[PDB]
């Protein structure tokens, strides 16, 4: 039932379903009481497209709740190929540029801080590039000067919850995931009282980004690779945060803008206070 | 969807068996068919539109109530989905021949076809009929093995509706 | 058998456990019938070793294989391979003649894989066996709600540890059950030194 | 399941048509090389045992780290996974090889099954390279074998390797 | 019995069914194959004297250490059991030819094939050599389909021998 | 299960020899007349509907005894496994004309069936009468069908024939 | 025999379990509604010569061509028959009534009714019409309680058939 | 992996049932036990190098056809393989000697073997040869129960090979 091979028999479109069972369906064949496998908390089978809604509908009634859907094929294409971003090109700017030295940095900070989606060019952040441009300022300035615009605020912050925008922001300001339920809830905690902007600057001001880029070095990904006082399980958090070349942060997504990261994950590392 | 082929190969699948001379003799049966088969999915192709109006007719002309106002071969929409109907039936009929076996009418036609009718008031005998009158006029449209096919699934569709 | 015991199959198991279900399972469908290394479902068996199937949809793959079809619905009668699905998937014997009835004509809208999956998808299967239980003989015990002539029949059904319920001699092959469900005439054959 | 005519059917109905005489046609062709066909799956199943042992004894040959201790097809209960696993893609690729079409294989083998290895934690590079292997073998019985009259199979060829290449990729 | 016609009619039994044009095209193919099979299996009967015997020596001229003096290919009665057991082998071809399927070679020499083997310290490989033998030499009797069955039911024994 | 050919075969096997040239050209006669066996069973095939409700009328219309309360065939619940008897001994009839050889009708269906129907106190005559009914209107089919080639069929309508009396037989 | 007495019983030993306190409230139910029942029951029971005679003539007025020669109304012989057919599902209604349950009807009409209807091309549409009519009488016969229980079993008819 | 403690824990288990006196005594068996199986589990460690090469020779020896050209026993890597292959055996035969069972046996040499010979052509003769021949000198390496214990687990993998 778990991880599938191969799709349709007669010819099909295998779709693999979750849900969390009751003993209704599945119990052990014991003197008591109905129970089911621990381990078999939430279960996942694999049901070709006509058997479907007649299995989703029994599954609702003796019970239990589906969690997904989603079609075989896709989930059969493994997890991302990371080849491109193990180790990245750095993309630094220097004193006195070439001017399309300064046009190499632009492009890359838009890909990188943004996430990958589109920036249409109506959308672009002119003026600030005009201070990159001049010197004016450094290519720290636009990684800050791009997150506290609204084209960063309406993407990424407006339409989900805390939770997601910070996991967003380790990814795009520090390139590598969330290591604790502890960082989530000490940034969550700063907006509420200092506001959006403190809240932004935490990440830029910090002492892991700046060792890491310094101040003319564009934030690349470092995730894929083993860093200080990571935990274990933060290397396979950026599997579930970033989702190959093609993919992108998104908020135009069908079901919006949501998690990737499961709450549940992220106390495996650690649960303490405050 | 039910062929030859597609059986052999469910017959192997299952005994966790490559494809042997045995599956292979029979494919060859399908195969050495299709000249047959394919006539007959022609004839019935180019002559579907006047097949279809005269076995429409002919459920009228063997129900003649049936075209009496308040009855259900009365008004256009009636008589639309009538010829829709037939028109199904023959396409599938083809299809089976085309296919080497009766997948597509098992699959589209008589998986559930006596619940529907039943749920819509749509008589099994109307249908028969309108297929003993395509049976009547392919008599002359074929003749050898092609109207052997055609006959062999025209009669599937009339068991499958008693 | 007194209460035999039904081996349960847990998580994270090595793999004797794993081998000692796979032989428990093939000694419950097959019987004591010999099976060749080369008519082995390595597929299914696979499957189990993964952790991909439960002890159940094993059990399904395994009684809608062709071999399964080949010795228990090709070489017997249609009432004679519902007593044996009976005696196999739900380790009893036949309650009534309408149960019987039920079946065939189950099996004969439907055809064979549906007959089978109406076994396994039994709300008595899923009570008794679960997901991660074998099928074991359960005939030998009175449940609440069972006929008292359910012991004798599945006595009747299962000819001790020796049987053979593939035997072409000539009774194997015929009702040993259906000739007295019909009505108030009687017991079941004890092959009769006991 | 379906075949290459089946397949045709099932696009014809999505446009509420009988077939084209486009669709008609390419399937008279299929019948025209249905003895070509049914020599191809013939090259297969006949020397289906070879195919998987000649593929298996290069396999190993290349990547002597599957039969060390800590490597995927060791001890004697893994080889036998893994031979047992060549056997049955080996398998699907035939059915498809006499269907016309690559669903079986596709819906009840491969697609998925990467998943299925990935948690195994067996390298799913070897069983790649094995697959390609058995295509090399099969194909070369394919196209070199008892008496069979002489003519042109290239056709077929590619149409196994095509399925032996999806095997690969899905899986790699 | 594992042929053609067994084939479809266990299939249509086991959903309940009469045997429709699927069916009664597979048997077609199994009686249209019927020539070339019964002309290999003609040809392999009344040849099968000198190809038990070529195959029986070829298996002693490929394992000549076998004929040497307690051995297993020593002795009237081991090299007497060898040539019965490859005549087993051709017969049962014979009859998988005429019966249209690989039923006889199922039912008669594949079940149980190794666990006999090994009790009895009999190896394939020996086996397979009097079989690529009797491959060789089949070559120049038969031809055209006729030699594609024969060759068929040999490699298929080879095949239960790997 | 045994079709024509290979009950030859276990009969020569039984011998310990390859098949006679008198089982040899049996067997190819077999071969020869096989068109005509496809439409034959083709016939029972394409009527079985009308030949069950034909049969039944016909039954019904004799013993008028079954469809009174108190009767075999009384109320619907009976009727329709009367209906469906009917249908699985055509069914048994049909797969032995399609294989010449009466076993799969003997060993699958026949097998116990009177002793059945007297456990059930269903009238075995009344069973044997319904079995000759269907044989008359399926013989009737088989000599007199849609556009197929005219010939001599009479071989064949005998052997139909035996299928339906060995069922009677074994059942009244 | 589905009644509301055998029902709590299976129940209760499916569960290897005494009767208790829910079940004997569940056969109070039957015991006080029996009273309705069985006054709709005497009311069908003496009625039940003209009830017949009446639904029968409605099947001919409404599908009158029934009547015509060649036609499944015609002669005496289907006439008769169809009576019958009437007056069994009246029987099996005052059954039903007096049973506490639809047992009667259940295992005597409803067990295999579109199998046989369809062998013998008798159209549900009829039988429906003429319980459509019976109950239309009935509302004159009966009021109250037992109206409402001979309407329970004649509607249940009516869904048994579509 | 089967030892005496790893059973009946099973068997505890599976009746949802502490261990017991009946299954602290077995396990008293095995730790009893341990002394004369690790003596020769120490012999038979210290002297692989030499059991190893004797028991490669002899598989030559008694079929000296395998070292000529063409052959199995011929050129470094066939000759490799054998030796690592007996040395395998000798591995397992020790860890199941320490282990108190046969499931390292079990687990890593018997599960799967003659799908793994009969592939690659590897004859069990030779096994079985290798391994008469490592209980031949083992005679003299020990006596009494770690002898016993040696035999023991020797004899299981010929049987295992037969
Ligand atoms: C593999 C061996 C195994 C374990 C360990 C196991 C645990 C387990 N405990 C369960 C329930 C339970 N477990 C408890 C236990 C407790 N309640 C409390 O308040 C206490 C803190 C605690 C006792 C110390 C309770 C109350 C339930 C029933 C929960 C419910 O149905 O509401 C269930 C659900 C099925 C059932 O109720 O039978 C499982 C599977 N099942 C197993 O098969
Ligand atoms: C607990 C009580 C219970 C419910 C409610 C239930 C629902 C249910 N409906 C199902 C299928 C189905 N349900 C429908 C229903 C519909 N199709 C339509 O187009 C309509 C919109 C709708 C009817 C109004 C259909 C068509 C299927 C079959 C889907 C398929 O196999 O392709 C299935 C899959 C299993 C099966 O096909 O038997 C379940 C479990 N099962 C249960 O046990
Ligand atoms: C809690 C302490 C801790 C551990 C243990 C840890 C492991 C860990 N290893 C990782 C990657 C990696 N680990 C390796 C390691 C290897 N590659 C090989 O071929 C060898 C077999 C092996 C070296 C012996 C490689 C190559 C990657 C990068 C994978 C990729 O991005 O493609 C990642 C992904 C994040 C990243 O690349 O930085 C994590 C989280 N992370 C932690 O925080
Ligand atoms: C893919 C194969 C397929 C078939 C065969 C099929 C039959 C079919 N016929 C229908 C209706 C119908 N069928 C007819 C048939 C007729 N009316 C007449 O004038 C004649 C008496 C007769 C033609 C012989 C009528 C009148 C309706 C409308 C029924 C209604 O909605 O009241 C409907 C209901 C949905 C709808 O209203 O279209 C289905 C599903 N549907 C399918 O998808
Ligand atoms: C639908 C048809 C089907 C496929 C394709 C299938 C694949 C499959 N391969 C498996 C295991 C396996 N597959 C292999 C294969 C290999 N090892 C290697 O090192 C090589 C690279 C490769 C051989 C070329 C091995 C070694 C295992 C056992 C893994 C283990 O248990 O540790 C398993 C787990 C169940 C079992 O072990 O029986 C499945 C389900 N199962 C199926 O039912
Ligand atoms: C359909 C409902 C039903 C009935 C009635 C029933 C009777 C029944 N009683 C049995 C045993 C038994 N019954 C008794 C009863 C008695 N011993 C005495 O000395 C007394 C005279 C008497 C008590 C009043 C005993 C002692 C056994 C066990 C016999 C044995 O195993 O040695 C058994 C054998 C199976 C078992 O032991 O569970 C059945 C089937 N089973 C049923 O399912
Ligand atoms: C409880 C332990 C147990 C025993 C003892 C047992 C015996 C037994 N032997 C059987 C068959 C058989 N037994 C033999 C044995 C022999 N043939 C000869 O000629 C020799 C005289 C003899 C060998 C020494 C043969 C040939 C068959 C197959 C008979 C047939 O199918 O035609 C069968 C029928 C099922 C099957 O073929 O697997 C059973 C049940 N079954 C069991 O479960
Ligand atoms: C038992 C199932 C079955 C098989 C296997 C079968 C084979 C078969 N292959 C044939 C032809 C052939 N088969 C091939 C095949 C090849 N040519 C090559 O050079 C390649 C090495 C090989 C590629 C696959 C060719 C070229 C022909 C002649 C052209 C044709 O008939 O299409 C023919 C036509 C007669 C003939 O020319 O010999 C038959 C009947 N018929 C059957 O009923
Ligand atoms: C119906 C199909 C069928 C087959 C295929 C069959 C094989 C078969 N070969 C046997 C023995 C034998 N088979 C051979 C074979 C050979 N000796 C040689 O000189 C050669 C190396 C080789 C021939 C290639 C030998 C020597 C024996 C005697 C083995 C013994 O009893 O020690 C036996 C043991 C019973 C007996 O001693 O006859 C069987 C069952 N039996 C069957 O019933
Ligand atoms: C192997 C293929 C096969 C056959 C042949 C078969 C026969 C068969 N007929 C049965 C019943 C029946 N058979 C009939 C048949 C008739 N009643 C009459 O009055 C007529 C004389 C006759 C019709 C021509 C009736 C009425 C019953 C039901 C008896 C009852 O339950 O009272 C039953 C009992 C189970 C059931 O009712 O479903 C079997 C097993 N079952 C099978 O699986
Ligand atoms: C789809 C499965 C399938 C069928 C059904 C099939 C039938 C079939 N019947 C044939 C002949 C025939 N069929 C009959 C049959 C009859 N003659 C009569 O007068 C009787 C009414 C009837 C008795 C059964 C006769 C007489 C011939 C011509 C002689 C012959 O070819 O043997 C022929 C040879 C071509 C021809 O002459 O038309 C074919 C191909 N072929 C197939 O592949
Ligand atoms: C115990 C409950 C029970 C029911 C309900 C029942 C129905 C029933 N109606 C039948 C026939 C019949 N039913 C009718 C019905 C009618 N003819 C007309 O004039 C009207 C249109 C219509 C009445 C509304 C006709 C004409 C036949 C004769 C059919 C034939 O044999 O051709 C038959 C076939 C056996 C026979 O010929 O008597 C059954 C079993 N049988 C039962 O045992
Ligand atoms: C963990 C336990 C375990 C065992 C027992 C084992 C046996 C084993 N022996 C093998 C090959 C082999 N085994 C031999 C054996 C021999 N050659 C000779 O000179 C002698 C005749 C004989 C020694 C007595 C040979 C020659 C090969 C190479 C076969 C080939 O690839 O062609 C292989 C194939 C993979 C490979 O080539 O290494 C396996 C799996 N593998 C295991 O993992």
């Amino acid at each position: 039932m778990n991880v599938l091979t191969t799709s349709s028999q007669r010819g099909g479109k295998l779709f693999k379903v979750t849900m969390t069972l009751s003993p209704a369906l599945s119990h052990h064949p014991w003197p008591s009481l109905d129970t089911y496998e621990p381990s078999q908390n939430s279960y996942s089978v694999v049901v070709p497209l006509d058997r479907l809604l007649a299995e989703m509908t029994y599954i609702k009634n003796k019970g239990g709740r589906v969690l997904d859907i989603s079609p075989a094929d896709l989930e059969a294409l493994g997890p991302p190929d990371i080849s491109s971003v193990a180790i990245p090109l750095k993309v630094e700017l220097w004193a006195k540029a070439d001017v399309s030295d300064v046009q190499a940095a632009i492009v890359a900070a838009y890909k990188q801080i943004f996430g990958n989606t589109y920036v249409l060019e109506s959308e672009r952040l002119t003026s600030a590039e005009s201070l990159l441009r001049n010197g004016s300022i450094s290519v720290r300035e636009f990684v800050r000067l791009l997150a506290k615009s609204e084209l960063y605020k309406e993407r990424f912050f407006f339409c989900t919850s805390n939770n997601r925008f910070t996991e967003l922001n380790f990814k795009h300001f520090l390139g590598r995931a969330p290591y604790n339920q502890s960082e989530i809830a000490a940034h969550l905690d700063r907006y509420q009282t200092f506001g959006y902007d403190a809240e932004i600057d935490s990440y830029i001001d910090s002492d892991e980004y700046i060792q890491a880029f310094g101040e003319n070095v564009v934030p690349y990904y470092r995730g894929f690779k083993s860093q200080s006082g990571q935990t274990v399980e933060s290397f396979n958090r950026m599997f579930k945060l970033y989702r190959g070349d093609a993919g992108s942060d998104t908020n135009l997504n069908l079901q919006g803008q949501k998690r990737r990261v499961d709450p549940k994950n992220l106390l495996r590392s650690g649960r303490g206070i405050v | 969807m039910k062929t030859v082929i597609t059986e052999v190969i469910a017959s192997a699948d299952s005994q966790g068996r490559f494809l042997n001379n045995t599956e292979l003799q029979a494919a060859n049966g399908r195969f050495q068919r299709a000249t047959a088969s394919m006539e007959a999915a022609r004839a019935l192709t180019s002559n579907a539109d006047s097949l279809v109006k005269g076995a429409v007719q002919e459920v009228y002309n063997k129900f003649p109530y049936l075209t009496q106002p308040g009855q259900m071969g009365y008004g256009d929409t009636n008589q639309a989905k009538c010829a829709r109907d037939i028109s199904h039936y023959l396409r599938f009929i083809t299809y089976s021949l085309v296919a080497g076996g009766t997948g597509p009418l098992d699959d589209y036609i008589v998986a559930g076809l006596r619940e529907v009718n039943r749920t819509f008031n749509l008589s099994p005998s109307w249908y028969i009929e309108a297929l003993k009158h395509i049976k009547g006029k392919v008599g002359s449209q074929l003749s050898g093995q092609p109207l052997t096919e055609a006959n062999a699934y025209i009669d599937y569709c009339i068991n499958a509706l008693s | 058998i007194a209460p035999d015991q039904g081996v349960e199959l847990r998580p994270n198991f090595t793999e004797a456990d794993v081998i000692t279900v796979i032989r428990a399972a093939y000694k419950q469908l097959f019987g004591n019938t010999y099976i060749l290394e080369s008519e082995r479902v390595i597929q299914a068996e696979s499957l189990l070793r993964n952790g991909s199937i439960s002890v159940r949809e094993f059990i399904r793959i395994l009684a809608k294989s062709d071999l399964y079809k080949e010795r228990f619905f090709r070489c017997t009668s249609n009432n004679r391979f519902i007593e044996l699905n009976l005696k196999h998937l739900l380790g009893r014997a036949p309650y009534n003649q309408g149960e019987i009835a039920e079946h065939l004509d189950r099996y004969c809208q439907s055809g064979y894989d549906a007959e089978i999956d109406s076994y396994i998808d039994s709300d008595e299967y899923r009570r008794v066996f679960g997901e991660n239980t074998v099928p074991y003989f359960r005939g030998f015990k009175y449940q609440v709600g069972q006929s008292a002539a359910a012991f004798e029949r599945m006595r009747a059904l299962y000819s001790g540890d020796a049987g053979s319920d593939t035997d072409r001699n000539q009774n194997g092959q015929r009702t040993e059950l259906t000739s007295g469900l019909a009505d108030p005439a009687q017991p079941v054959r004890a092959r009769t030194d006991y | 399941m379906q075949d290459a005519f089946t397949k045709a059917i099932v696009a014809a109905d999505l446009r509420g048509s009988f077939l084209s005489e486009q669709e008609l046609n390419q399937l008279t062709n299929l019948v025209k090389e249905s003895n070509k066909r049914l020599d191809a799956v013939n090259a297969i199943t006949g020397n289906a045992a070879e195919i998987i042992s000649d593929a298996a004894h290069k396999l190993f040959a290349e990547q002597t780290d599957l039969i060390r201790p800590g490597g995927n097809a060791y001890p004697n209960r893994r080889m036998a996974a893994c031979l047992r696993d060549m056997e049955i893609i080996l398998r699907y690729v035939s059915y498809a090889l006499l269907a016309g079409d690559a669903s079986v294989l596709e819906d009840r083998c491969l697609n998925g099954l990467k998943e299925t290895y990935v948690a195994l934690g067996t390298p799913t590079r070897s069983v790649a390279r094995a697959v390609q292997l058995m295509k090399e073998t099969a194909i070369g019985y394919v196209n070199s074998p008892s008496g069979v009259t002489r003519g042109d199979c290239s056709a077929l060829v590619n149409e196994a390797a095509t399925y032996f290449d999806k095997a690969a990729a899905s899986i790699a």
